[PDB]
């Protein structure tokens, strides 16, 4: 079977890439440390604008301004 | 005044056709070789506007090169019909113009103006490269000479 | 409308150049000038079910964009596939071939 | 004043082609060892004006055609898309601002088959009709692998706009991330234009193509849409591939540049046609449809990853 | 010898920069000095109008914090 | 004596590739048309510099006069008993001077092959095939030449002739 | 090198006659390439022989404006060369 | 006659050697009127021969 | 199928042809070639014209191949006469002859290029052409059509300073060779458009006539210069180039060759050709000279009589092939004891290869066909006569 390649790589040199990439595309995704940020850099655009909710006292999460130490802070996005 | 102005138009109408004739050889000949040479490197024909040669249909001008057998010669008269008006025909050789080595020959046009009007006739058995060329810049100088304007104008 | 008045124009210059070509000018036979290529009709369906393959290819750019970037990976490798399985099928089937 | 822009984007691109006429004939010559035109004007100069005013005057012969209808709507329709497809293109400032200009320049592009159609069946002809049908066999398999080079390439600008590859490009070219898509896109910018080692159509050896029956001022505009669009496809590599320089100031250095590599990408072109024998109609497609295709679509497939496991996914707009 | 292949281009060098130069400073003078803003997305648009509405009915116009 | 004309490990498969992907052998003749442009062009500035020739260039026929002015002819007949293509009709009388001479002499240029089988066989070099190759012409009245189109011809080319002759003289 | 061609392109074009004499040259006959008079000649012709240049290139001719009733300025033709000098433009003899 | 840089672009790119081959006749041409030559020309009895 | 006649106008081939096709779809079913668009009835009018004033019957069969057709006719009267031409003429011959095979083969590589789509080939061959046809206007008189290898000779020696001229064009032609090989024998494209096209195999190109370098392309060892020697080739060195897989490219690859091993004959020819006169001279055969016929009687006979009657040559007949370089090009030159010929029947390499044309191109599309008829180097003058 590995012989079989050298033919196939002197001749049809073509069908050999388009099947090595065809696939090298499959598994860098799955391999990648940086596939987990193209579904997050992605998440993080605000096209619509971000409807603020009526504050009870029971969410001290929710960073009470834009500029409070709490909420979604991206210090990743930054030096990616 | 109007005279003038047509005379000075034709003479923009004769520079454009001169210029650039586009000719189409009819090959079936010794004479298409010496023709070639032409279009080759040594005399360019594309340097007088000439080309290296284009279909029936774009052609202005047709060299007829060699003997016109007389079962090429239907062949001839409707290449030289499917072109456009303005057009022209260069009878090169001495086998196109009347006979030839081979002139009384059960198989042989006497001369390929029968088949279709000759403008210039160039001598020779092959004709020499030049020569062909002096004969092309003679079409030339042909086209230079027609005032097809001043004639309408003088109607 | 700028977009308009250029196609427009473009049109008007088509014209006029042939309106000069037929009329600047101002019989003899001058005039005087099939099977089916059924490899033809192939490579031409061949052509529409790609070309609509594409149409279904073209929403990437926007959606590369999505949250669901994972998912959206999955989906397209399986069309192009499946769609480079058929091809491959036709190539079998010597279709391809001319 | 935005009629000066037409004005000065047609005229500009029609007196453009002309001298592309010339300077196909010298660069060719040259290397056929044969001066090309010299004498009409100091060096050629003035040849296109020649045989414009001359093939104008010549009988527009219509030469029991079928349908005139087509006859006179093909030529006019190849003009009409080719000097159109300027208006979409991405300069420092294009003519026209236009998102999915990309998709414009790939749809426009494409109707251009018809005219090979129509014209091939109007004009009754054995070679007219073989050619046609033939002829656009090849346009049509070479537009399903310009559009995958065109949408993969686009996965890395992230838009359809033209004018914003401009930016993509701000510090790199694109044909280094993209090389295999710049050579095949290079032969399917160079056989999408029935031209070059594949001019299947006007096979002049074997076939007198569709323009045969063709002559004098109907002749003149197929040719002046193969040579309008023989400085597009060359003046998107300027844009696609060739990155030139962009700066908010000095706003001509891009045209410039622009200027600088497509009349190379213009000039590459004529060192094929003085140096390939044309490929067979068969091997055309055999060329696409088994070995261009293939890769074509699997790259598509790489450039799709890219962007997410590099997390490079480029920015809308 | 090659040197005059150059004349052709030199027009077609010409002819074509002729083109970007060209829309790119009818742009600067048909925009009162500034690149005529692009609306791409419904929110450029709105913004643009904005301008137009806060002084003369032209975009380009602008506003320096004085008014 | 003959001779064949056209009679794996991954380096030389690699090479394959190499040339049939990455294309690298289209290149070598892109390079090689790429070395013409730059060459000077053999194109000769035709009217201007017309193309070299030989003392011996087969063109446009003239009868040459002895230098007193005597008609070299001597209507021997010898040169339309050999002309192949049966061209030359040359009628001819007692001049009345009691010498020999032609009434009548004649080609039709449309039918000869300039083969200068005339000029070879004439045993006085009376009848010549000059060095002309521009006498193209609108008609075909202008080829058939007279023994008076032939006769100021060569009292035209005379000091272009001979100098051929007396070039050529030994090798014939 | 590229310093040498462009001083020895400007010295032909000033030297082939004046501005006038440059136009009547290049634009009658495209040609600048400075060469050796070999000579004049009746009816006003000029023969020019420049032997750097190739076999071609090194016998060239430089009609009248005008001979007899030609008016041959723009009409430049082939036969005009008289006998004398065929003998040389086609170089069947060196022999000026 | 070349530029040697230009003639250096035919020689790299031709990929051999081009100002020995020329197809150019600059001296290697014989000059015309060469010298006259003088032609080369018992018991001959036609019957024997 | 459909029957599309190809153009006798055509530019391609060499536009004297018709060529009715069948079109099955794209592939041609059947060719049905339809030459006697040039038959200028040569045959005829030799049997009315001396067999001097017939040799230029000859130079315009192939006019491609001026010299070497006339050295056909030129062998078959000399072996009617049973005459020999003197030494140098012989040199002379082979000379001109292989002059002729590389000016015949530049036509048909180059032609056959242009046909095929690749036009810078020939036009640096053809200025390489245009120096060839000075030797043979500096030696005959003509650039075509010379009628310089007459019956016992050349008709007049060589001109002082040809062999020093065709050293410096064979010195340098061998790099134009290659600089037309790096452009075509590698490239994709021309690989493809002629490998595997038209194979020919070895028993049927004998079957079928084909006698040249299509017989040789098959792999068939014959060159009719090794085989049956003439004039001074016995006295040359040469390697025919045959080839296997008998097809178009092997076919090319073969005249590339040919042209390259005729520069190896020309280089022989120029070192070693022998001081002597150029044409028999026994008056009866070849022409008294110039200076012999106006100084003695017998001479002035002579030229009278040779010139307005002719030699007379013996009742015989003859067919003498020599080989041409389209292939075998050959006289039968039937003689009455007159001195006019009664027959000459002219094989022309070339009626045998387009008539092996149907059978080339079977199973193969329209375009294959345009490189069937150029790898057949056929000129219709030799096929039409
Ligand atoms: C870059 C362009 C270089 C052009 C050039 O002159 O090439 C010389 C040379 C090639 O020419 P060559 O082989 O030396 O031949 C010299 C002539 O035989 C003999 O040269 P010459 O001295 O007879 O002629 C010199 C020339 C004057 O020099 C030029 O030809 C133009 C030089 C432009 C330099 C930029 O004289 C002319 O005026 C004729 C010019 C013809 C072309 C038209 C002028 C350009 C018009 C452009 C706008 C329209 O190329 C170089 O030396 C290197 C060029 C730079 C790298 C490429
Ligand atoms: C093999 O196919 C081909 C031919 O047909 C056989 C050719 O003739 C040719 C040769 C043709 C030419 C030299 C060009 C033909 C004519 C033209 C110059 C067309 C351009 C005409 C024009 C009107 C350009 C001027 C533009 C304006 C309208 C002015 C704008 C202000 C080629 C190159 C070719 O590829
Ligand atoms: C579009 C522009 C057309 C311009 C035509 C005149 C300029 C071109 C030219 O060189 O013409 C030379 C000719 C004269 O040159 P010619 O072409 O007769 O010959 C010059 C010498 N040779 C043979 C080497 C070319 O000038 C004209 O006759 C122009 C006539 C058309 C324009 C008339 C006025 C309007
Ligand atoms: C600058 C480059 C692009 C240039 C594009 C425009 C180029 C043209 C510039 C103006 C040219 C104006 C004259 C064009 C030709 C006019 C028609 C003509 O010459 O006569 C033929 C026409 C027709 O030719 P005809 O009547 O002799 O017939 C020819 C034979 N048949 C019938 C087969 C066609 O003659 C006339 O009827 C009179 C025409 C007078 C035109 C006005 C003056
Ligand atoms: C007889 C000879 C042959 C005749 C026919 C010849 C061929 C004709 C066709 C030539 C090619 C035309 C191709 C047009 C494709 C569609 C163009 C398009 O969709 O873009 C229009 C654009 C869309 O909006 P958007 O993309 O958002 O614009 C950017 C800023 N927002 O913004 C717009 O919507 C602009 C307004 C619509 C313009 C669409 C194109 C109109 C074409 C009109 C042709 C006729 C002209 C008038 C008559
Ligand atoms: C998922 C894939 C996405 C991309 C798909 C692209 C299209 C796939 C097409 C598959 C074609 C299979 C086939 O039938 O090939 C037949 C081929 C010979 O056919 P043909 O090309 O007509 O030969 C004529 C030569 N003149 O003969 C062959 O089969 C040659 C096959 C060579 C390659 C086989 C697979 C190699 C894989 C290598 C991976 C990396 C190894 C290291
Ligand atoms: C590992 C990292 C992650 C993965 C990265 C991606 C994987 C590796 C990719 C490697 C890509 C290698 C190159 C692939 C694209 C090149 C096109 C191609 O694939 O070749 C097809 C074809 C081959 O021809 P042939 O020998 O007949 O092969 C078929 C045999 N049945 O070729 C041809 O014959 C076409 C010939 C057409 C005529 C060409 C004429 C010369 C053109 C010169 C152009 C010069 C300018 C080019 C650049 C322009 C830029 C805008
Ligand atoms: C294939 O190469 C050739 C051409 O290019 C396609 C020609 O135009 C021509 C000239 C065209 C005609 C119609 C005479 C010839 C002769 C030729 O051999
Ligand atoms: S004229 Fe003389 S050369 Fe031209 S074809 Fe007839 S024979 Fe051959
Ligand atoms: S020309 Fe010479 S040969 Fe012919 S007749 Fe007069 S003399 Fe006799
Ligand atoms: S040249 Fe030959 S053909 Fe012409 S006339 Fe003298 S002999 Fe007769």
């Amino acid at each position: 079977i590995s012989a079989f390649l050298k033919n196939a790589w002197a001749k049809e040199p073509v069908l050999v890439v388009s099947f090595s990439v065809w696939g090298l595309a499959i598994i860098m995704p799955m391999i990648s440390p940086y596939t987990k940020y193209a579904s997050m850099i992605n998440k993080a655009t605000p096209y619509n604008y971000p409807v603020p909710v009526r504050d009870d006292g029971n969410m001290p999460d929710v960073p009470s301004h834009p500029q409070d130490p709490l909420g979604p802070s991206l210090d990743w996005l930054k030096n990616l | 005044r109007a005279e003038y102005v047509v005379t000075k138009l034709d003479d923009l109408i004769n520079w454009a056709r001169r210029s650039s004739l586009w000719p189409m050889t009819f090959g079936l000949a010794c004479c298409a070789v010496e023709m070639m040479h032409m279009a080759a490197p040594r005399y360019d024909m594309d340097r007088f506007g000439v080309v290296f040669r284009a279909s029936p249909r774009q052609a202005d001008v047709m060299i007829v090169a060699g003997t016109l057998t007389n079962k090429m010669a239907p062949a001839l008269r409707k290449v030289y019909d499917q072109m456009p008006e303005p057009r022209y025909v260069v009878s090169m050789g001495s086998c196109a113009n009347g006979g030839g080595y081979y002139h009384y020959s059960y198989s042989v046009v006497r001369g390929c103006d029968r088949i279709v009007p000759v403008d210039i006739y160039v001598p020779g058995c092959p004709p020499t490269a030049e020569a062909l060329l002096y004969g092309i810049l003679q079409l030339q100088r042909k086209i230079k000479r027609e005032q097809k304007l001043k004639i309408w104008y003088r109607r | 409308m700028n977009l308009y008045t250029v196609i427009f124009i473009n049109i008007l210059l088509s014209l006029t150049l042939i309106l000069v070509a037929f009329w600047l000018p101002q019989y003899s036979e001058k005039a005087n000038p099939l099977p089916f290529s059924m490899k033809f009709f192939l490579v031409a369906i061949t052509f529409l079910l790609f070309d609509l393959e594409i149409a279904l290819l073209l929403p990437l750019p926007w959606a590369i964009q999505t949250i669901k970037t994972s998912t959206m990976m999955i989906m397209a490798f399986i069309l192009v596939t499946i769609l480079s399985l058929g091809l491959a099928y036709e190539w079998t089937q010597k279709g391809l071939e001319w | 004043m935005f009629f000066i822009n037409i004005l000065t984007l047609l005229v500009p691109i029609l007196i453009a082609m002309a001298f592309l006429t010339l300077v196909e004939r010298k660069i060719l010559g040259y290397m056929q060892l044969r001066k090309g035109p010299n004498i009409v004007g100091p060096y050629g100069i003035l040849q296109p004006f020649a045989d414009a005013m001359k093939l104008f005057m010549k009988e527009p012969m219509r030469p029991l055609t079928t349908s005139m209808s087509l006859f006179i709507i093909a030529p006019t329709l190849s003009l009409t898309l080719a000097l159109s497809l300027w208006v979409p293109l991405p300069m420092p400032h294009p003519l026209i601002n236009l998102n999915l200009g990309i998709l414009f320049i790939l749809a426009t592009s494409s109707l251009s088959v018809y005219s090979i159609l129509w014209s091939g069946w109007a004009s009754n002809s054995k070679y007219s009709l073989f050619g046609a049908l033939r002829a656009v066999a090849q346009t049509i398999s070479y537009e399903v692998t310009m559009a995958i080079i065109l949408l993969s390439v686009l996965l890395m600008n992230g838009s359809y706009s033209l004018q914003t590859l401009i930016t993509t490009q701000e510090h790199m070219w694109l044909l280094l991330p993209a090389w295999p898509m710049a050579m095949m896109w290079f032969i399917s910018t160079l056989a999408e234009t029935n031209r070059a080692p594949f001019d299947l159509t006007e096979g002049e050896s074997e076939l007198v193509g569709f323009n045969v029956e063709y002559a004098a001022g109907p002749f003149a505009l197929f040719f002046m849409a193969e040579y309008t669009n023989i400085i597009l496809m060359n003046a998107l590599t300027t844009i696609i591939f060739l990155g030139p320089l962009y700066y908010i100031n000095l706003p001509e250095l891009y045209s410039t540049n622009f200027m600088m590599e497509a009349l190379l990408l213009s000039s590459t072109f004529l060192w094929i046609r003085a140096s390939y024998p044309r490929f067979r109609y068969d091997q055309l497609m055999h060329l696409l449809w088994k070995n261009f295709l293939p890769l074509t679509l699997a790259l598509c497939m790489w450039h799709i990853s890219l962007p997410i496991f590099t997390a490079g996914v480029p920015p809308y707009m | 010898m090659w040197f005059e292949i150059l004349p052709g281009l030199a027009i077609m060098g010409v002819c074509l920069v002729i083109p970007g130069v060209s829309t790119a400073y009818i742009h600067k003078f048909t925009n009162g000095g500034k690149e005529k803003r692009v609306a791409r997305v419904q929110y450029q648009w709105y913004l643009m109008e904005r301008d137009r509405r806060i002084s003369g009915v032209n975009r380009y116009y602008v506003s320096k914090g004085l008014e | 004596t003959y001779k064949y004309v056209n009679k794996v490990d991954m380096k030389s498969a690699t090479d394959n590739a190499a040339r049939i992907l990455m294309w690298t052998e289209l290149i070598r003749g892109l390079g090689m048309t790429l070395s013409y442009l730059f060459r000077e062009p053999a194109t000769i500035n035709y009217p201007f510099e017309k193309g070299p020739l030989s003392p011996r260039f087969r063109g446009e026929h003239a009868l040459r006069r002895y230098p007193s002015g005597e008609e070299r002819c001597i209507a021997c007949k010898l040169c339309e008993a050999i002309c192949p293509a049966q061209a030359i009709t040359i009628e001819a009388e007692p001049r009345a001077d009691g010498s020999r001479r032609t009434t009548r002499y004649d080609i039709d240029m449309t039918k000869c092959i300039y083969c200068g089988f005339c000029q070879e066989a004439c045993p006085v070099d009376a009848i010549v095939e000059g060095p002309n190759f521009e006498f193209s012409t609108e008609t075909h009245e202008e080829l058939l030449y007279n023994k008076e189109k032939l006769l100021n011809n060569g009292d035209k080319w005379e000091a272009e002739i001979a100098a051929n002759i007396q070039a050529d003289y030994l090798y014939r | 090198e590229l310093v040498e061609v462009l001083k020895r392109g400007v010295q032909q074009v000033t030297g082939h006659g004046g501005l006038r004499g440059l136009l009547r040259v290049f634009f009658r006959a495209n040609d600048i390439r400075i060469g050796t008079l070999v000579g004049e000649d009746k009816y006003g012709n000029k023969y020019y022989e420049d032997n750097k240049q190739f076999f071609g290139r090194h016998r060239w001719v430089i009609y009248t404006t005008e001979m007899n009733g030609k008016n041959t300025f723009w009409d430049v033709d082939g036969s005009m060369v008289p006998p004398e000098w065929h003998r040389w433009l086609h170089c069947m003899t060196d022999d000026p | 006659s070349a530029t040697r840089v230009i003639q250096k672009l035919r020689n790299w790119a031709s990929g051999q050697d081009l100002q020995a081959k020329l197809q150019l006749r600059y001296q290697e041409i014989a000059k015309r009127t060469q010298p006259p030559p003088k032609l080369p020309v018992s018991n001959n009895y036609y019957c024997t021969r | 199928n459909m029957t599309l006649n190809f153009g006798p106008q055509h530019p391609a081939a060499h536009g004297v042809l018709r060529l009715v096709l069948e079109l099955s779809g794209e592939m041609v079913r059947k060719c049905d070639p339809h030459i006697g668009l040039l038959h200028r009835g040569t045959e005829k009018l030799i049997e009315y014209k001396t067999y001097l004033q017939a040799l230029p019957y000859f130079d315009r069969l192939d006019y491609v191949s001026m010299m070497c057709n006339e050295q056909a006719y030129s062998i078959a009267v000399e072996k009617l006469l049973n005459i020999q031409p003197p030494p140098r003429a012989q040199w002379i011959r082979v000379l001109f002859g292989e002059i002729t095979r590389i000016l015949n083969h530049i036509m048909a590589v180059t032609t056959h290029a242009l046909d095929i789509g690749a036009m810078t080939p020939f036009f640096w061959m053809f200025e390489e052409r245009e120096k060839m046809f000075e030797f043979y206007e500096r030696v005959s008189g003509a650039r075509m059509h010379a009628a310089y290898i007459r019956p016992g000779g050349v008709h007049q020696d060589l001109p002082l300073g040809l062999l020093d001229d065709i050293y410096e064009f064979s010195k340098n032609f061998s790099l134009r060779i290659d600089e037309v090989e790096e452009m075509l024998t590698n490239n994709r494209i021309w690989r493809n458009r002629t490998v595997d096209i038209g194979v020919v195999t070895a028993e049927d190109a004998l079957n079928y006539g084909f006698s040249g370098v299509m017989l040789r392309g098959s792999g068939i060892q014959w060159d009719l210069r090794k085989t049956q020697p003439y004039d001074v080739y016995d006295q040359v060195e040469f390697d025919v180039p045959i080839g296997s897989r008998g097809d178009c490219y092997d076919r090319y690859l073969c005249r590339v060759e040919e042209m390259r091993q005729s520069l190896r004959i020309i280089e022989q020819c120029l070192n070693k050709m022998p001081p002597g006169e150029i044409k028999v001279d026994d008056a009866k055969v070849s022409p008294p000279k110039r200076a012999e016929m106006k100084t003695s009687m017998e001479s002035l006979i002579h030229h009278f009589k040779l010139y307005t009657e002719g030699y007379q040559v013996p009742p015989g007949a003859t067919y003498t092939a020599i080989e041409a370089p389209k292939g075998e090009f050959g006289v039968y030159l039937v003689s009455d004891g007159s001195s006019r010929p009664y027959r000459c029947k002219i094989k022309a390499p070339g009626f045998a290869h387009l008539a092996g044309l149907d059978k080339m191109s079977k199973g193969h599309m329209l375009a294959d066909v345009v490189a069937i008829i150029g790898t057949q180097d056929i000129v219709f003058g030799e096929i039409d006569r």
